[PDB]
């Protein structure tokens, strides 16, 4: 009986979330006329 | 009546004031007037450009 061993410790891990999402200008505007009538050009 | 000096150059000054002021109410009549006239205008609508109807 001779096994490869591997004596276990405390092992700082970062690991976290990896979870979904949508992305979004910022810098996500628009262009809303406040003035009302025909648009020339 | 101000060549001969017959006024008040006060007076003259009130006189074109209205002067001055009347015709910018009067500017502020026709830019009223074209105001309707260009809703007017409105009415009967045109085409704000040309191609197939």
């Amino acid at each position: 009986p001779a096994v490869g061993v591997v004596t276990v410790k405390t092992e700082p891990l970062q690991i976290t979330t990896e979870l979904p999402g949508r992305t979004s200008a910022y810098r996500i505007a628009e262009v809303r006329p406040q003035v009302s009538g025909i648009i020339l050009k | 009546l101000l060549g001969t000096q017959y006024i008040s150059k006060q007076e003259y000054d009130q006189a074109l004031a209205d002067a001055q002021q009347a015709n910018a109410a009067v500017t502020a009549a026709k830019a009223a007037v074209e105001t309707a006239r260009i809703n007017l205008a409105y009415t009967k609508v045109t085409s704000p450009i040309s191609g197939r109807i």
